[PDB]
RNA sequence: UGUUAAUAUCAUAAUCAAAAUUUAUUAUUUAUAUUAAAUAUGUAUGUGUAGAUAAAAUAAGAAAUUA
């Protein structure tokens, strides 16, 4: 793992919202199912979020469907509940491979980048050499060399 | 065919890191090699930062010379031969011809009237079958002949 | 590797024959070529862009 | 002292990779075993021809000349003393039109034009 | 386009408070580069810490064995000689030549600038706090 | 050289006086921001940090594996699988009228950024300990997962009559 | 057309040693290494009492000491 | 559609053991009639049952058998079709089962004489030919499984990129002017002797020195077993000195012993056949330095390019050699085969995106092979599946990942049905193995399927009516 | 062969392309081929633009 | 929007090197590796952090409150 410099914390809205450019990133979503079929899980979410997302890729370059000019007004706030339970499936499903990897990194005994979190070693985030002396998140003096998180046996 | 990054990033606002995005110049790219180009922390404009790490041609012309560095490496790392000046009357068949030098003629063949237009630039000649031309008289030839692999020899490899 | 330049006769050899270095000495006297010496061996660069 | 301080005092003619000055036999891994492992050892290097290895392939260097080849490890390039190109960018015949945007040309002959 | 106003006259014997201001400038300049030079070389002839990273293999491997035991039993003199600083100690690892290529690839070492504080530091802030006013281009201590 | 030890114009000189905030402007105070994380709400910090698997940690985890599972060991396989039972059963259709509000319109610049700093302000605070849309705790039944850690096929000595 | 020591040679890429003769290249000296082994190995149980590992630097590497 | 009035089957086997959920894998496997499953887990058979009529079909091992017979672990990629829940299983490929037939004769070798030799063409062993992209390291793991159902000695080298690649290199202490191989032989000690402890327990000493240099209270080595064990079980970095001292003297005994077959199976000869990525150490490095300004010394100031150690520099391929080209041992076989696990090169080369390359613990070897002029093993040429056992195999895949419901599952009616399916893994492979178990895994992403919207059309048109 | 199969629906395919009876040489079509030959092959192309002798006696 | 074709009647201000920031109308390179060719910027580590502000529906992938 090498990026260990510090990171842009961006919520999931918008990380799913680059659509079929990293959020349906087909070569992630790939590799990410490896860390899966490695572990021995089923893909249920990420194989959830990806018939979605196949779904909105074949009908981006589509129109919508045509709306009614109803002063009752239904059709408004049933497309927003459809929406807006994609994007609960697509929150959950980023949150599965969040934890699924900051796992296997303390499985791997690999370390993960700075202030990322992973309550397989450490129930902190992991700072080490970081361009601030000082904890980005705690304000907590920051060891010389970088801190030590997994065993020594390799 | 490459999936490598050959070229560097064109020089524009500050890339963060976050998903879909690194340091312009981060420890990945070119293996590492953005540290000759890369300066630290939000540079004062005016003052301070190398006029040479924000012009683009320039970190490009660096980033292509070290491109090349790669296909150098990954080139002659290629190579099980080495080029051996045998004089004209020893080398085998194959090389007692006009071969025309590189980038002057078409690649040339090997011999077509023999079933082989294998690249004669790119034909290689195994020491212990050469050991008769350079070092025949030499007493023991210090490699053995070459023991072959008989395809008509009725083994595992024949169903039986 | 560190590799010495090294270049036998025409008349060490149990057969002679017009060596490759000495082809490159009438090659650079016929067309008044400048035998640049420093030219180290490892970088030997081509431009793939070009 | 000029070789005491190697990165000083470069002719307008040094150039780079700056060649390592040479230990006794480096030569092969037979040779370096004869020479610096096991001293005893039967063969005294790789039974070579008697003929010329252009090993320098196919760049003809002057003989005499400890060289070295072009590299194989993708470490060594980064771990060389190599500069980056820092100054401005020239080449001796694309220099008289003195940029690419301001490409000058004495005559309007075509790009493609076939010189007799 | 406003016709541009004549810049106004520079005034009295400020060219020579210009003078007296350079001349003292150009001195202070003196003792500037003396005791930079001074911090550089001691930066340079310095022994300096770690360059690697101890995050990643094969230098996450036990300070007993492995490439560990070789640098015991191969390098511990020529690191020591040329000062731990991080370009020698990679070329010195580039021609120990049983790593093989792994001093860059497998291999993680410090930025250059967590590389460059001398041996045996425990803060982070020794790089933050490093002398502002010897012009090394932060090759001090 | 003598260096003089007295100066007098050059050190005289009115103080620049040292930028006082960071960043922008050199302005911006020292105080949290949004992008801060936290560690006392689920495995995964919200805000996350980006990470990225690689095919070098795809690798090392498929050895990883093959040492775990040619060794009897099969506890932190079944930590994995709970760990897994946990987060991923499906959450319930959200009721008629659960919408992520978007920010409201009409108070600030459509180009600002206070616009997607409550954004983010707000999808910070809906951590997986505000996630009441998914079914998670000992009210959970799953259906399409093993209830316990002895249906797991390693131990298959257990099912036998 | 004054002789063969101006026909030009010709550039032969010729292979480097392959294994079929690289294997040789272990038992190269096998009788005068084994030997050297029943001996360093008397030297090398002798060590074990002296130090912790035992080195080839103690048994088959030399170095000069300044 | 009878989940309800499903029930599950008894437990004898690990495959018996991996069903899934009936919910998860219920559309993908049918429940037809007491109503079963159409498709169902492949039985775990043994070798000496599994004959002709196991061709071009699946078989598999237990996590017990695995367990029994590959504690060193598997070739380069053989887990990745194991995730705890998966049956490992195995094809009885076509060549394959001439391997079987070859050990078949080795535990009575000694009577098969001229028969192995007539089988052998005299040359030592076969080397598993073929390019990236086909069965050869899981081909000798089926090898290394069948031998150790027959009781035979097995040496399974499982890469040889661990031995002439690995983090480090050395000095081989009792073998001077050599090399010896220090962690990869460390694990070698370690898992031959956990493999084979019951043919090495009754297993007696020949040449070897039974003044061995033991730590107090550890118990003098007398077995071939003893001489592992106190080989491996020690503090470091003893270790080292022990390791290649038992290299030597344990291939002197496996070069000594004449009676009982030995298998010898090695995964990428072609990495032994040639020269390790570590090269000789400097010689100033060999000489103490003494100064630094003054000393004619280019190793702190430039790197340079020392010549490169072929693997017969080493002593685990020392004795490895010194088994194949020393004759009168007809009791050794040497299974070896061809890794082709290099980064790739195609005119030009960049800088591999790091997060993007599938070839990162790849070996930055490029270098070419020829399988008659660098051996002396003879070539057995396991070619890329027809479309025969890519169709076996991934029936195997796409349905097993279902009984385990490791893949779709209760998603099945989005991804083709398998006469599709495999048409895609097929066309994205070109029949490559190594293709077809990657786009049984890149399936997620196929974006360009009508296979279901069509049939939802169907069935929203004809239900209908 | 698809040349062969007559896709059409009213009026008869006949006569069937003469193709259908092409031999298939790995040898030929497909175009595989190595990098240093497209590579020695696309610069000897280019340097020998110039290199005509427009002159012969045809 | 500076240099351009009819009003006269204060004065020579015009690059051939090395050059003096007050001028709104500007996208800086972010921690593995940091000075070799006309010389080529030594300052601003700090919770991505006040206020107000920039851009864009165009080979990228955006979806619903008309005057
Ligand atoms: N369970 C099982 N998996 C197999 C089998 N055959 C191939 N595979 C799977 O697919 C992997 C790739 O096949 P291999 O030929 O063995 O891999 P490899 O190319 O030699 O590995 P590298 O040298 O690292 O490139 C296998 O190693 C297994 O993971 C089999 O018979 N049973
Ligand atoms: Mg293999």
């Amino acid at each position: 793992n090498t990026f260990l410099t510090k990171s842009v914390a961006t919520p999931p809205i918008s990380v799913i919202r680059t659509g079929p450019k990293w959020w349906a990133d087909p070569e992630r979503m790939v590799r990410q199912k490896l860390m899966y079929f490695t572990l021995g899980v089923d893909q249920l979410p990420l194989r959830r979020t990806a018939v979605i997302q196949k779904d909105l890729h074949r009908f981006h370059m589509c129109k919508p469907p045509p709306r009614i000019g109803d002063t009752t007004g239904y059709k408004r706030s049933r497309a927003a509940q459809l929406t807006t339970w994609y994007r609960r499936i697509q929150y959950q499903e980023y949150h599965l491979q969040h934890l699924f990897t900051r796992h296997v990194w303390g499985l791997v005994r690999a370390y993960p980048g700075n202030t990322t979190k992973i309550q397989g070693k450490a129930d902190d985030g992991y700072v080490g050499y970081d361009s601030v002396p000082y904890h980005r998140y705690n304000r907590t003096p920051l060891p010389f060399p970088a801190r030590e998180i997994y065993g020594r046996r390799e | 065919i490459s999936t490598g990054v050959f070229d560097h990033l064109p020089f524009q606002h500050r890339r963060q890191h976050a998903f879909n995005t690194l340091p312009l110049h981060d420890a990945n790219h070119f293996g590492g090699r953005t540290a000759y180009l890369r300066e630290i922390g939000p540079v004062n404009i005016k003052k301070s930062g190398r006029r040479f790490k924000k012009d683009l041609r320039t970190v490009q012309f660096n980033v292509d010379i070290w491109c090349a560095q790669q296909t150098l490496r990954k080139r002659w790392k290629q190579r099980d031969w080495e080029v051996i000046e045998v004089p004209f009357r020893l080398a085998p068949a194959e090389q007692q011809r006009v071969i025309p030098e590189m980038y002057t003629d078409v690649p040339p063949m090997t011999d077509p009237e023999r079933h082989d237009f294998s690249n004669i630039r790119n034909k290689v000649y195994d020491r212990e079958e050469l050991q008769g031309v350079l070092f025949g008289a030499s007493g023991p030839l210090p490699y053995p002949p070459l023991q072959r692999i008989d395809r008509q020899a009725m083994t595992l490899d024949k169903f039986l | 590797g560190v590799h010495r330049v090294g270049y036998t006769h025409p008349s060490t050899l149990p057969v002679p024959c017009a060596q490759r270095w000495d082809l490159r000495l009438a090659r650079a006297r016929i067309f008044q070529e400048y035998i640049e010496e420093k030219a180290p061996g490892a970088w030997q660069l081509e431009d793939e862009r070009s | 002292n000029a070789s005491k301080f190697p990165h000083e005092y470069h002719t307008p003619t040094s150039r780079f990779p700056t060649t390592p000055k040479e230990k006794e036999s480096e030569s092969d891994w037979m040779a370096y075993t004869a020479r610096y492992l096991d001293k005893q050892f039967t063969h005294p290097t790789e039974p070579t021809p008697i003929y010329n290895v252009n090993k320098l392939w196919p760049m003809q260097q002057v003989p005499g000349k400890i060289d070295q080849t072009p590299f194989e490890e993708d470490q060594t390039w980064l771990l060389n003393p190599i500069p980056v190109q820092q100054l401005e960018q020239h080449h001796p015949e694309k220099d008289l039109q003195d940029l690419p945007f301001v490409n000058h040309e004495q005559f309007p002959r075509s790009l493609e034009w076939t010189a007799p | 386009w406003a016709k541009p106003k004549k810049r106004p006259k520079v005034g009295q014997g400020f060219h020579e408070k210009a003078q007296k201001w350079r001349d003292e400038f150009l001195l202070d300049r003196h003792r500037i580069l003396a005791d930079s030079l001074r911090a550089y070389v001691e930066f340079s002839a310095s022994k300096r810490t770690e360059p690697w990273d101890t995050r990643f293999r094969p230098f996450d491997r036990v300070e007993k064995d492995g490439v560990y035991v070789l640098m015991r039993h191969l390098m511990e003199d020529k690191f020591q000689l040329c000062n731990y600083h991080h370009r020698p100690v990679k070329r010195l690892f580039c021609n120990v030549g049983l790593l093989g290529p792994q001093v860059t690839t497998k291999a993680r070492w410090k930025p250059y600038r967590y590389a460059t504080n001398p041996a045996n530091t425990s803060k982070a802030e020794r790089i933050f706090q490093k002398d502002k006013t010897l012009y090394t281009h932060g090759h001090n201590d | 050289t003598a260096t003089p030890e007295r100066f007098s114009i050059l050190g005289t000189t009115h103080p620049k006086p040292k930028r006082t905030g960071f960043g922008r402007n050199n302005k911006m105070r020292s105080k949290p921001s949004d992008n801060v994380a936290w560690y006392d709400k689920g495995p995964v910090e919200w805000l996350p940090r980006p990470v990225r698997l690689t095919y070098d940690h795809l690798d090392q985890l498929r050895d990883w594996m093959m040492r775990e599972t040619l060794d009897g060991k099969t506890e932190e396989f079944n930590r994995i699988r709970d760990m897994h039972r946990e987060w991923s059963q499906h959450p319930l259709m959200p009721v008629l009228g659960d919408v992520e509000p978007k920010f409201p319109l009409n108070l600030f610049k459509q180009n600002h950024r206070a616009k997607r700093r409550f954004l983010v302000r707000w999808h910070k605070a809906n951590t997986p300990a505000n996630w009441l849309w998914m079914p998670r705790g000992p009210t959970v039944v799953t259906p399409l997962h093993h209830t316990n850690p002895s249906q797991y096929p390693e131990s298959w000595r257990q099912m036998v009559r | 057309q004054l002789g063969e020591e101006y026909w030009p040679s010709v550039e032969m890429k010729v292979r480097k040693p392959s294994g079929q003769s690289k294997a040789h290249y272990s038992l190269i000296d096998y009788d005068r290494i084994e030997k050297k082994s029943r001996e360093l190995y008397e030297k090398y149980r002798d060590a074990k009492k002296k130090s912790l590992f035992v080195t080839p630097m103690d048994l088959w590497l030399e170095v000069k000491g300044m | 559609s009878l989940a309800s009035l499903y029930v599950r089957p008894p437990v004898t086997c690990y495959t018996d053991a991996c069903e899934a959920p009936v919910a998860m894998w219920n559309g993908a496997i049918p429940l037809k009639e007491y109503v079963t499953k159409l498709y169902s887990h492949p039985l775990e058979a043994s070798p000496t049952r599994l004959s002709f009529n196991d061709i071009n079909s699946m078989y598999c091992v237990g996590n017990d058998e695995l367990m029994q017979f590959f504690p060193e672990g598997l070739g380069g990629k053989v887990m990745q079709l194991m995730p705890p829940g998966h049956p490992r299983g195995f094809l009885y490929r076509k060549e394959a089962h001439l391997l079987n037939l070859f050990i078949d004769k080795i535990q009575h070798w000694q009577a098969k004489r001229n028969v192995l030799s007539s089988l052998t063409n005299n040359r030592p062993g076969f080397i598993i030919d073929g390019p990236k992209g086909c069965g050869k390291s899981a081909l000798m793991c089926q090898v290394v499984h069948y031998a150790r159902s027959r009781n035979l000695l097995t040496l399974y080298v499982p890469n040889a990129k661990e031995w002439t690649h690995g983090e480090w290199c050395w000095p081989s202490t009792i073998l001077p002017g050599f090399f010896d191989a220090p962690d990869a032989a460390r694990f070698f000690l370690r898992y031959f002797a956990k493999a084979n402890r019951s043919t090495l327990l009754s297993w007696r000493l020949k040449c070897t020195p039974n003044d061995l240099p033991v730590e107090q209270g550890e118990r003098q080595p007398q077995n071939l077993y003893e001489l592992c064990e106190w080989g491996h079980q020690v503090v470091a970095p003893a270790s080292i000195d022990r390791q290649s001292v038992c290299v030597k003297f344990l291939m002197d005994e496996l070069s000594a012993e004449k009676k009982l077959p030995i298998v010898i199976v090695v995964d990428g000869w072609n990495l032994f056949s040639h020269d390790t990525h570590f090269r000789y150490p400097h010689p100033d490095f060999l000489r103490t330095l003494a100064s630094l300004n003054d000393d004619s010394t280019d190793i702190d100031l430039y790197p340079q390019e020392l010549p490169r150690i072929p693997a017969s520099r080493l002593g685990f391929v020392r004795g490895l050699n010194k088994m194949i080209l020393s004759k009168d041992e007809p009791n050794k076989f040497f299974f070896t085969c061809t890794t082709r696990d290099f980064k790739p090169f195609d005119g030009i080369s960049g800088f591999p995106d790091v997060e993007t390359d599938r070839f990162t613990n790849s070996l930055d070897e490029y270098a070419p092979y020829d399988a008659e002029k660098d051996s002396l093993f003879h070539p057995i040429q396991l070619g890329n599946f027809d479309e025969y056992e890519f169709r076996a195999f991934t029936r195997f895949l796409v349905n097993s990942g279902e009984l385990a419901g490791l893949g779709w599952g209760p998603l099945w009616h989005f991804s083709s049905d398998f006469e599709r399916k495999l048409y895609k893994i097929g066309f994205l492979s070109n029949r490559n193995p190594q293709g077809v178990i990657d786009h049984y895994h890149q399936e997620l992403v196929w974006r360009y399927e009508y296979q279901r919207t069509r049939q939802k059309q169907y069935l929203l048109h004809r239900n209908m009516e | 062969s698809p040349m062969q199969v007559q896709r059409d629906v009213g009026r008869s395919e006949t006569p069937l392309p003469c193709a259908g009876n092409i031999p298939v040489d790995r040898s030929q079509f497909p175009f595989c081929w190595k990098t240093e030959d497209w590579y020695e092959y696309e610069v000897a192309k280019v340097r020998n633009k110039r290199f005509v002798f427009e002159n012969t006696e045809e």
